[PDB]
C-alpha cells in the first residue's frame, strides 16, 4: 500500500479551479524460490550408524 | 519562515470540525503498509 500526494498550482484566468489528486498504488507480492543439489553417499551413513 | 499565517492556519483547521491542535510544519514520515493474505 502506498499512498501519493500530487503537488497543485493556485491558478487563475479563464480556468475553473482544479482539484488536488490522491492516487492509492498497490502492487501485489511476487513470490520465488531457488534450490540446490547435494548428494551423499550410502557409506557415510553406514559410518553414521 | 511563515507563508500563510501558521496561526491563522491552524485556526482554520480548528474551526472546520477538525480539533488539531498542532499542524505538522516540517517534515513527516509515515509507516509504508504491508498487507498479507492468508
Amino acid at each position: 500500500q502506498f499512498e501519493v500526494q500530487q503537488p497543485m498550482i493556485a491558478r487563475d484566468g479563464p480556468h475553473p479551479v482544479d482539484q488536488p489528486v490522491h492516487n492509492y498504488m498497490v502492487k501485489r507480492i511476487h513470490k520465488r524460490s531457488l534450490s540446490a543439489a547435494f548428494a551423499i553417499a550410502s557409506e557415510a551413513l553406514s559410518l553414521l550408524s | 519562515a511563515a507563508a500563510a499565517a501558521a496561526t491563522e492556519s491552524d485556526r482554520i483547521a480548528g474551526i472546520f470540525n477538525i480539533p488539531a491542535g498542532i499542524i505538522p510544519t516540517g517534515n513527516v514520515l509515515s509507516t509504508i503498509e504491508v498487507c498479507a493474505h492468508r
